[PDB]
RNA sequence: GAAGCUGAGGCCAGUUUGACUGGAGGUGUUCGCCAUCUCCCUCAGUAAAAACUAG
DNA sequence: CAAGACCAATCTTTACACTTGAGTATTAAAGTTACCTATAGCGCCAAGTGCGCAGTTTTT
DNA sequence: CAAGACCAATCTTTACACTTGAGTATTAAAGTTACCTATAGCGCCAAGTGCGCAGTTTTT
RNA sequence: GAAGCUGAGGCCAGUUUGACUGGAGGUGUUCGCCAUCUCCCUCAGUAAAAACUAG
């Protein structure tokens, strides 16, 4: 059964108490004002963060929990979906002999709010929420949307960092997921997508992924809803590709299965951290030099104790990092054990690295008590 | 072994199902036709399309995907041991080599060929059948000789 | 009339066959199954694909063509007379107009509409089913409502 | 059963007596020398004509009769095929709402002889015709091929005006016929071809035939065997097209049947001829002014009588022209009667024109006896 | 208009009389910093989702 | 810059209105839909049992 | 200029070679194939019956 | 290099002191000489295939 949110659904399950006053007084639910949104700057990107105290944050979180998670998606979208992962995004391409990787320029900034309304309309009842002033769908879009004060020209914009932006992006892009999947499959190409990053692989022996025709066709398909291809990130290669560190390799021809491993670039930081821990260089230097994690003096919670606090914090950061990288590598190991697509020698290297990490973690936890 | 894995994506009642580690006797139990008859239908359809029989395509689990895939991995280690040997110069061994194992050993160099020969290696042959939304069928290996020999 | 023409190109034993001038009683004679059962199979397949039934596609007469076409011309003169009249404002007449006769009278201007109304005109609706080499089927009218109503 | 010509087939049925000496003396059959080929110039085109007295003409004619006519073709080729015609080339596009027309630049000059050999190889046995010197297939290609003295760079060339050039062109282009037919049908477009002229029609409501993508794709398909699209002759139109005089029109949308008529340009010459004959302007002026047929003084067969000879020749030319145009128009009428796709008012105009032509022909034949 | 992209500075080396560019090597390669083997500091600021806690 | 290819549902199946046999300008009621769900670790509070609402990698 | 998509047959179906149970460098014989065709209006010759080999439109 | 295409000339009209460009109009239009209604001469040279001989 398709999900359908109506007025009673919004009043009881979604609004709860966040917008009780606005729903009893028959006053229109207002836009997310600039007061509730802070603007962080990360490189050339700008991130929008809403305050938790605002009711908009609560309604957005509950919207993610109860409504957006029920709308069906396309199987080629391996990002922000229940059970999806990067390894699942790379896996279907082990059978391919040639690889192509494309990117979408400003995926979240180019999502038109009109497309979002058209996508979410069939799953929301066409009722009037507040008298004959505001519609239910418009109130929900008020919950999910925003106007960037930096760029007032576009008006409604879906910003990165919100509660609901990734899932809404997936739902609005399901249309292009279907179109590109149909095109690639009729061409015999395996297609998958993680956020804005699209990966195609041709298992046959052909130059299709290397020609300009393929890029032209994907750009033509993306142009329907106004997207563009980032030409700086376009990659095409044969028999192996090194996608952001993860290396896929398939030398064979008919009926060959490739292998997914990790390049030395990915292992560089963890190997250096293990070597430094074996070298007995202090935890502060390890955290600062390689991990870029530090305890700023303004972030000291209490002035009762400082040196012991800093030692405990650095130990906590190191234990957390080692646990996290171990978790990442066992994610790789489980993916191998369930799909059987990771290089065997790389599996041996992973096992050795894991044993070293566990020995270092035991040494750290033992030195904690001394 | 004979069959290493069977993978069905978005067909009948299967969302994404992978069966592997096949033993000599495989006992299938559970609630009736919750996917037993569907798995049988999938296998029968794949083997009917292998022999170029005109059979109806299977239905999609959800229409929000364009295609449904059935991937069969055959374990051809023993056949490689059969044919790569010098003694058996028969016509059938020669044809089997030219069809199944060539175009995968041609690309290799001398060092990797020696490594594959000498090591306790296991050889696999993966064949994928894709059903598009308009009933068309596409194979990952376009040579009908390979399909008939398999 | 009811059916103006049936045309089959490159299917079964038909190279390019056009049947028209259908009378009230049509007697089919000749040597057995030299195309009688083939014509029946063609008509049954077209009407099964009209109702979105999953049936096997027909074989090609010669594989040196990529597609085979079946074209049915329906004589909708009487239905146009039925619906275009003012008296019958029922839901079914309205739906029939919106489905079959719109998108063909919208493009017309006032003079040509008047000429079509006043003259002793005959109205036809042509629907073509094309079978490609990879079992896909394409209709000349992409609206399933039109097919179901026909 | 696929046709297969072997050594006995060439010796008995094809060669007969034309190359008896070359086959009994075991001497290689030679190339068509420049002595047997004359070069006519028609505008910018050059035509190659072989002398009838040469054995090459006889073997070529019998090759057309017995071998080339049995090789299967593609149904989209409506030219130089048994039962094909221009009207059959235009007919399948009555159901289309948008039309596109493309041309191939120098179709016969760009047919590589290697492609011809590859196309004709499976239908000819791989034997040695003459000892171990010349093969049977090479001898047959000697029969069909030629080297243009004007352009020695290309070597083997299929020239226009030969006995076997059209059918060989159809057989060699069957590959692209299949490829283009598959592409167009998967796009929903009706495709047909007459010689080098390709016609596409889209019955749905779409701009596919107007975009540059369609031309790019057809050019890409043609590039496989080295052909090119003549961009000066590329035409794209909606709801009607006037192809070389023949006008196709289809205003309607879903489930509409177009009409094929003839523009006033085609009818211009015949209407003017009928008017001139009604005006009693002499036959010499009618033949010279409109038909461009004349009796050159060097072409007088006998000097016994001249004026009566010229009168009889002009009368013969007029009767032949009227019969020919009447035959063309009844070809149109029969095409209508069998397909029901010609405009009704145009049918009435054709009937009136035909009655006028028959009245004029009766008047001419009656004045013959006076 | 094609954006390419990155947070702001303070030494030292290379290009500059006075300011700008990098801080393991080997090997191969589709030349991508891409793959594989061996062995600079400071201060800001850091939103969300998803997988993963060997066996 | 610039474009053909612009999801799949949305409840579903059947079907004449007017004055009883022919008819020249634009969907729908109705039977079934036909059954759904609050709140999963953390905080408040009775006060340690029971009830209510400081990781890794990838996109970026 | 420059490129992914480069027919469908070609006779077809079945199938181990070496010394009797395991084996690390490249198709084919064979049973059936399994049955085919000279020369269609015009010219030569017996000499007016019978036998042998000066159109239209479209591509151009 | 993108070829665009046509056979070589001899009056008369339009542009040129001395040689180059066209030889029914109306109407509409996707502006294509594209569609529809009404009403210059000479001389070369002209290959092949295919359809069509109303009913």
């Amino acid at each position: 059964k398709m999900i359908l949110v109506d007025k009673v659904f919004y009043e009881k399950i979604l609004s709860v108490e966040s917008f009780k006053e606005n729903i009893i007084t028959q006053s229109a639910i207002p836009k997310i004002s600039n007061k509730e949104v802070r603007l962080i700057s990360s490189g050339s990107k700008i991130f929008y963060a809403i305050n938790n105290t605002s009711p908009h944050s609560h309604v957005q979180l509950r919207l993610n929990r109860f409504f957006l998670s029920h709308i069906p998606l396309n199987s080629a979208a391996k990002a922000f979906v229940r059970g999806g992962s990067y390894l699942k995004y790379l896996e279907p391409h082990i059978y391919g002999s040639s690889y192509c990787r494309l990117d979408i320029s400003s995926f979240f900034n180019n999502i038109s709010f009109d497309d979002v309304k058209q996508s979410l309309s069939p799953y929301i009842k066409d009722e009037y929420l507040i008298g004959t002033e505001q519609k239910l769908i418009d109130a929900i879009l008020n919950s999910v949307g925003y106007e960037s004060p930096i760029r007032k020209d576009k008006g409604m914009i879906i910003p990165m960092g919100f509660r609901t932006s990734p899932a809404i992006s997936n739902i609005v892009f399901r249309k292009m997921d279907l179109l590109i999947q149909d095109f690639c499959a009729k061409k015999g190409v395996i297609y998958s997508r993680y956020a804005d990053d699209m990966l195609f692989s041709n298992p046959r022996e052909s130059k299709l992924l290397m020609s300009d025709y393929f890029i032209d066709e994907i750009s033509s398909l993306l142009s329907i809803m106004g997207f563009n291809i980032n030409q700086s990130k376009y990659i095409s290669r044969e028999k192996e590709i090194s996608i952001n560190g993860y290396v896929i390799e398939n030398k064979g021809g008919n009926g060959s299965i490739g292998t997914i491993r990790l390049s030395k670039s990915k292992l560089n930081t963890v190997l250096k951290v293990t070597h430094a821990l074996a070298q007995n260089i202090p935890y502060k230097n390890i955290c600062n030099k390689y991990i870029k994690v530090r305890l700023k003096e303004k972030n000291i919670k209490y002035e009762s104790k400082k040196d012991e606090f800093e030692k405990k914090y650095y130990r906590d950061q190191l234990i957390n990092y080692l646990g996290g990288y171990r978790s990442y590598l066992i994610s790789l190991v489980k993916f191998h054990s369930e799909y059987k697509c990771v290089n065997s020698d790389f599996i041996i290297q992973i096992n050795g690295i894991l044993n070293d990490i566990q020995n270092h973690i035991q040494k750290i936890k033992k030195n904690r008590r001394l | 072994m004979t069959i290493e894995s069977i993978r069905v994506k978005n067909l009948l009642s299967f969302d994404d199902v992978i069966l592997r580690d096949f033993r000599d006797i495989n006992c299938i139990i559970g609630r009736n036709n919750v996917g037993k008859s569907n798995l049988l239908k999938v296998i029968r359809y794949f083997y009917a399309k292998l022999e170029n029989k005109k059979v109806i395509p299977l239905d999609f689990h959800t229409n929000y995907n364009a295609v449904g895939e059935i991937t069969f991995t055959f374990d051809t280690t023993r056949i490689k041991k059969i044919v790569t040997s010098r003694k058996n110069n028969g016509r059938f061994h020669k044809h089997i080599y030219n069809t199944l194992f060539k175009s995968s050993s041609v690309k290799l160099n001398f060092e990797e060929l020696i490594a594959r020969k000498n090591s306790t290696n296991k050889s696999f042959f993966s064949l994928t059948l894709t059903i598009c939304k308009d009933d068309s069928v596409m194979w990952s290996v376009d040579d009908p000789k390979v399909r008939s020999l398999l």
